[PDB]
RNA sequence: GGACCUGGCGGUGCUUCAUAUCCCUCUAGAGGAGCCUGUUCUGUAAUCGAUAAACCCCGAUCAACCUCACCACCUCUUGCUCAGCCUAUAUACCGCCAUCUUAACCCUGAUGAAGGCUACAAAGUACGUUAGGUCAAGGUGUAGCCCAUGAGGUGGCAAGAAAUGGGCUACAUUUUCUACCCCAGAAAAUUUAGC
């Protein structure tokens, strides 16, 4: 992560860290803290 | 009930601050309560009457379930002891379990 | 087996039922209380096997006689405020500087909060020795930190990783800016 | 227990150092919660401790704040609020009392405590430098 | 089926919880009430649920178990009422009272009962005609010169229609240091948020941050909109305005303002003149905001 | 063969109305100009080709002597690592889209088939399918080549026509420039959408 940064410096749902199918299948069981469907 | 009622008449199985406004590790909570319900149900086969509570209040873990009457209490008391260290040691945070037997599973209505 | 809720008395000590946060044990809370949306011509759901009751934060645990009895007991590590102290014009007449500093308390294994370093300073600055030049400099020096209508001076550090060391440096910030001010130039000369 | 009681119990030794006490002027506490009802009873446990341990406590509601985000399916969290504002209290008071309700803070509650110190001016900073 | 030993058993735990509760809470269970169980049961169990009675509820087994079982006959087996062959005895009962008062007359904001809940109030299903023709002879009663037993009895079958929209909150009139009375209100338009102090007494000045009306709103259209609610009822010229207007622009802003005039100014009106300016539309927030 | 009962009419026409989708009604475009372009045709030994991979040096922009693909000549090999390959297969499966097929009782008729309503009340009450597309925001396998479907050298490859579809620019007097953020001075038919 330096090194590569030194040389530089001289010049879905990701959100979630989950499948964009899968968030659906949890917010719908209430699973997931607060994700009210509104 | 549908999932239209999370807020009215259902309620959230997993309960933490992480995916509040201002709060991070939103992602992690979540990994970490995929991999617990997968954990519990598998030491757990055929025992939990309902899906788990995961309570989480400083670094505490509470799994409140709800499992049944059938297997023996020795088991139980295995399985409880196991699974505690194993996710004590999992997550490196204090970890619990709260069962909760009930005689048969108790059905709302029929759909 | 038969719930223990039975054997309890009514005039029981609640407290220690429940000494700490613990989840709602229908066998061990001797109320008869009911919750869920009714079936047509149906009541709410009873307490046994209920997973929406095994759902809420309840407050059992902190009842009031449960809150004043641990109150009580707390009060034996509590200092008293300086009764010198009466209000808020004694606070800025004798302690000028007011810092700042925030935690947080969220639910996992990590306690760390990167917000946590942050250190604001607060000063007025008729409460610092400073004659007309010194407090002109002063006030073209720190710019917008300066509300003139307040006559505050705000000094907000967050460059240093901990918080002490953002405190030391506001102080040290607050040191230079005083002692900068109070020095002219041969520069300064020719306003 | 109606006979069998404790004859004496371990106070916990809390010893009176000589180093002087911190002083807070102000000490907000804001509360953030997807749910009112818990708010409102921690709200409530709060007041009475704060009430019994002679701190001085005022209590508002700020506004809540919504996050509305689409995937059509659409989903939406809530941020309810409730700030208490604890003043003239001193640093093992506060501290007892932070302990106190933080360990009491029920699921789903995160907590933010901005504590307002009062301190002197740097014996550096009375006079100018000659 | 709720048998009447379990409704018995009901009433028994709800009771040694009720107790159990009046404990916890420290309250003497003597006094303690059913507003202090809803209190109690709140604090204890918090819930947001929307749906109110998706919440945690301990009441009393009575009013929570719909089970029902009246008794028509003894043990000899003869009916108790005189009516019960007619298989609607309550019904024309009822009936037959309602006509032996109109023998009597004639020798001498609210709803009619809906159809439902007499029946409630009979235990007896109807059908739709009878129920017409109770209402006809309950309608019947009160064109006659009904006495008092005559119209407390109509009453028993007339619910309130409380739907009153004349809510508007009139705000209550407050005095500067200067002895002169005057009253606040908000208002809101789109972004733009206003909060207007109005004065009773005043030669029609409007400042607006601290700034005259026609500097701070060149254009007409928002004048004109200033004017809106004085004009409405005849008291232009009459009082002094001192508003604060924030966010949006020219338009959101007059319109945050005149609503916020209105509001205030309904304090030195009379009921039916903010009954006027609510039926202009003068008391009303837009709702009308940008769409997603 | 006489009389009667239930019908079904996969029914057929009209009459009255509910008569919403869709027209008509309203607003703004599109027909002009200049470019780049998709498709189609024809051409060459060759490919007209593709820049999370060139060039740029206001904005953009063409080949670049680039580079992978292609044509014609060749070369490397037990080599990179028991190597290597942007090969095939959903005509292998899931994943996802789309096609099509698809109760009891009581009365009446003489106890016949059978029938049972009037409110100012007269018997009525209780999944498969497909040589389908998609391996660009997803996966599990199956086979190919391995002195070549791998690695390199040399040169060559430049394309034209219309008929149609789309995209980018400016298009002004209710305009434009300055001061201001609204009382100033100077200049000069078809058809696509939406409510
Ligand atoms: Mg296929
Ligand atoms: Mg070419």
């Amino acid at each position: 992560a330096d090194e590569r940064l030194r040389i530089n410096s001289l010049r879905v749902k990701r959100r979630w860290r989950l499948s964009r199918i899968v968030f659906r299948h949890l917010a719908d069981h209430g699973q997931l803290s607060g994700i009210q469907r509104a | 009930h549908a999932p239209h009622y999370i807020a009215h008449r259902k309620g959230w199985l997993s309960l933490h601050t992480g995916n509040l406004d201002g709060e991070d590790h939103a992602a992690e909570r979540t990994v970490e309560d995929v991999f617990l319900r997968k954990f519990m149900w598998g030491t757990f086969p055929g025992c939990l009457a309902d899906q788990l509570v995961l309570k989480r209040r400083g670094n505490q873990l509470e799994i409140c379930a709800v499992v049944l009457r059938q297997l023996s209490p020795h088991k139980y008391y295995f399985l409880v002891g196991y699974s505690e260290t194993l996710l004590s040691y999992f997550y490196k945070c204090p970890v619990r379990l709260h069962l909760q037997t009930v005689p048969s599973k108790v059905v709302y209505k029929y759909l | 087996l038969p719930p223990r809720t039975e054997k309890m008395a009514v005039d029981q000590d609640w407290p220690s039922v429940y000494p700490v946060a613990a989840p709602f044990k229908p066998s061990a809370v001797p109320l008869p209380v009911r919750m869920g949306y009714p079936v047509k011509k149906g009541v709410p759901m009873a307490k046994e096997g209920n997973l929406e009751l095994l759902k809420i934060p309840n407050f059992l645990h902190l009842t009031p006689v449960a809150i004043k009895k641990h109150c009580e007991a707390l009060k034996d590590f509590c200092t008293e405020w300086p009764a010198a102290l009466d209000s808020d014009e004694k606070c800025e007449k004798h302690f000028p500087i007011e810092i700042d500093s925030t935690d947080y308390v969220s639910s996992g294994p990590s306690v760390r909060n990167p917000r946590a370093r942050v250190v604001v300073l607060r000063v007025k600055l008729s409460s610092l020795n400073l004659d007309d030049h010194a407090k002109k400099k002063l006030i073209k020096l720190v710019g917008e930190r300066y509300c003139k209508t307040t006559d505050v001076l705000t000094i907000k550090t967050d460059r240093c990783p901990l918080r002490r060391q953002n405190y030391d440096y506001a102080v040290y910030l607050l040191t230079v800016l005083y002692h900068e001010s109070w020095n002219t130039e041969e520069w300064e000369k020719s306003k | 227990l109606h006979v069998d009681v404790p004859k004496d119990l371990t106070k916990p030794v809390v010893t009176i150092s000589d180093e002087p006490d911190i002083l807070y002027k102000r000490l907000s506490v804001l509360v953030k919660g997807h749910d009112k009802a818990v708010l409102d009873s921690y709200e409530y446990f709060a007041v009475l401790a704060a009430k019994e341990l002679g701190i001085s406590i005022k209590v508002h509601e700020p506004p809540r704040k919504i996050e509305r985000f689409t995937l059509r399916v659409q989903y939406e969290m809530r941020t309810l609020y409730r700030c208490l504002e604890l003043e003239h209290l001193t640093g093992s008071t506060a501290d007892v009392y932070l302990e106190y309700i933080q360990r009491n803070l029920p699921e789903g509650v995160a907590m933010e405590v901005t504590k307002t110190q009062l301190e002197q001016l740097p014996e550096h900073i009375k006079e100018p430098i000659w | 089926t709720y048998t009447e030993d379990f409704i018995k058993k009901q009433i028994e735990e709800f009771n040694i919880g009720k107790r159990h509760l009046a404990n916890m809470m420290g309250e003497d269970p003597e006094t303690f009430t059913q507003e202090d169980i809803d209190r109690a049961i709140a604090y204890l169990f918090p819930s947001g649920l929307f749906e109110k009675r998706a919440r945690p509820v301990m009441k009393h087994p009575e009013q929570i178990f719909p089970r029902q079982r009246a008794i028509q006959w003894g043990e000899d087996g003869r009916p108790f009422h005189y009516l019960f062959y007619t298989g609607k005895q309550s019904y024309y009962s009822l009936m037959h009272d309602v006509y032996g008062m109109l023998l009597n007359l004639e020798k001498h904001g609210s709803r009619w009962l809906i159809k439902e809940e007499l029946e409630e109030m009979l235990v007896e299903k109807l059908s739709d005609l009878d129920y017409m023709q109770f209402i006809r002879l309950l309608e019947k009663l009160l064109t006659s010169q009904c006495g008092a037993a005559e119209e407390e009895f109509v009453q028993r079958f007339r619910r309130s229609v409380t739907l009153e929209s004349k809510k508007q909150l009139i705000e209550p009139v407050q005095y500067d240091e200067q002895g002169m009375a005057f009253s606040k209100s908000e208002g809101k338009r789109k972004t733009a948020k206003a909060e207007a102090i109005v004065y009773k007494h005043g030669s029609g000045r409007i400042k607006v941050n601290g700034i005259d009306y026609q500097l701070y709103f060149p254009i007409t259209q928002d004048r004109e909109q200033l004017m809106f609610p004085f004009h409405f009822v005849d008291r232009l010229g009459k009082h002094d305005v001192t508003c604060t207007v924030s966010g949006g622009g020219r338009s959101a802003q007059a319109g945050a303002i005149r609503l916020a005039m209105a509001k205030a100014l309904c304090s030195f009106v009379t009921e039916d003149e903010v009954e006027w300016m609510r039926q202009a539309g003068l008391l009303t927030t837009d709702p009308r905001v940008r769409e997603r």
